[PDB]
């Protein structure tokens, strides 16, 4: 998700 | 020029909710039509709300302030089954008014409902009536699971915005974080006290969330704006439930001012570089058109600003 791809 | 903004938030944080004021602010608004057309959404929330209710009445084991009421529950999942008859509405009235009910709903916070639960319910004279068309702000209440990147666009201040609504992709991150003006990161403030679903609680999830935000690289030009929403709620909210649920530390007094004033220090002190970078706060209500307005209005001077500092004009 986006937040781990951060 | 050009704006490319950006919502991110955790699920019910009211991401979506902005992105209707936007259009009812800065666009036509709703038509009759339109409005006409989230009437399936309306019934669907309230149906899916007094149900949730009534499954929570099993787990937590409550009773029914009357065990005529055990009729209605009944049919009510039968109903569902098959958009507003005349008598489901008398059952989901019955239900509401039952005490037994109105306990376990008083006690949401240990199981998932919907936030504009008592306000479909509440009004439900109003919406079941035939040929019932949903007011704009019965629009704004609506819960609809969006999922993918959204994109719209609106024209502000000479401004054109390119606002995107994220709420499982790979490389199309990439192609999204591309050089943001500015990220409006949503915060659930009513959503301190909500039991542990998982090893963290919402609100900790929330924190971690616009920690890697403001913090990461990403965004070393990006304004970072942050909504605490739901203020509504929360003041509400705060007046019996302690915040020392979300932050065991807390020395304050639960009273709105003093406990939304700490939730926000909880959300600014995650910011590393704060010599570099400013946070732009705002307590909003998204489901409030004046109150967004005029916040938005705020960002936008602020983003402008921004604008003219950078190609050196102020
Ligand atoms: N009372 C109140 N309700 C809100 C507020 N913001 C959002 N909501 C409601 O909570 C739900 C949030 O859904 P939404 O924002 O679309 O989900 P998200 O995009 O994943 O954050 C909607 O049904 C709104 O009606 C608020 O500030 N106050
Ligand atoms: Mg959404």
């Amino acid at each position: 998700t986006w937040y781990d791809f951060l | 020029a050009e704006v490319k903004l950006l919502l991110l938030g955790a699920r019910e944080s009211g991401k979506s909710t902005i992105v209707k004021q936007m259009k009812i602010i800065h666009e036509a608004g709703y038509s009759e039509e339109e409005c006409k057309q989230y009437k399936a959404v309306v019934y669907s929330n309230t149906i899916q709300s007094i149900i949730a209710i009534i499954r929570a009445m099993g787990r937590l084991k409550i009773d029914f302030g009357d065990s005529a009421r055990a009729d209605d529950a009944r049919q009510l999942f039968v109903l569902a089954g098959a958009f507003m008859t005349a008598e489901l509405a008398g059952v989901i009235k019955r239900l509401w008014k039952d005490s037994g009910v109105q306990a376990c709903f008083n006690r949401s916070r240990e199981y998932q409902l919907n936030d504009s639960a008592a306000y479909y319910l509440n009004d439900l004279d109003r919406i079941a009536q035939p040929n019932y068309i949903p007011t704009q702000q019965d629009v704004l209440r609506t819960r609809v699971k969006t999922t993918g990147i959204v994109e719209t666009h609106f024209t502000f201040k000479d401004l054109h915005f390119k606002m995107f609504d994220v709420g499982s992709e790979r490389k199309k991150w990439i192609h999204c974080f591309e050089g943001v003006t500015a990220i409006i990161f949503c915060v659930a403030l009513s959503d301190y006290d909500l039991v542990l679903a998982e090893e963290m609680n919402r609100m900790h999830e929330s924190m971690k969330l616009f920690d890697s935000i403001c913090n990461n690289k990403w965004f070393t030009d990006t304004s970072i704006i942050l909504f605490l929403n739901k203020k509504d709620l929360f003041e509400e909210k705060i007046k019996k439930s302690p915040l020392t649920i979300c932050y065991p530390e807390y020395a304050g007094s639960n009273t709105y001012e003093e406990a939304a004033a700490y939730i926000q220090c909880q959300f600014e002190d995650l910011n590393k570089r704060k010599d570099t970078k400013e946070i732009y706060t705002h307590f909003t209500c998204a489901t409030d058109t004046k109150n967004v307005q005029f916040v938005f209005d705020a960002v936008t001077d602020v983003i402008i600003k921004n604008n003219l500092k950078d190609c050196g004009l102020f």
